[PDB]
């Protein structure tokens, strides 16, 4: 009872940490698309 | 009603595995970023 309570806490703690780390990644993914659009338009210059 | 413990156990394990992957995903995304940033620095130097 007190045990299931802690276990369910743990599940929720881990979900939060992961959900944020997943967001930080999704953002690095937006960043990448950004640098790639940069390179594409830098290259359009010479070529 | 129980095997509730069992479900909680397995789910927690999956979540821990999920974190070790998100961690691997983060460092690789960082390696990809620094390389694109390096590539843009060369390009900017070539064009300039």
């Amino acid at each position: 009872s007190n045990l299931v309570a802690q276990l369910e806490n743990e599940v929720a703690s881990l979900e939060n940490e992961n959900e944020t780390l997943k967001k930080k990644n999704l953002h690095k993914k937006d960043l990448i698309a950004y640098l790639e659009k940069e390179i594409a338009n830098l290259r359009k210059k010479i070529e | 009603g129980s095997a509730r413990n069992a479900y909680l156990r397995k789910k927690i394990a999956r979540l821990k595995k999920d974190n070790l992957q998100l961690e691997r995903d983060e460092q690789n995304l960082e390696k990809i970023i620094a390389n694109l940033r390096d590539e843009i620095a060369r390009l900017e130097n070539e064009v300039a």
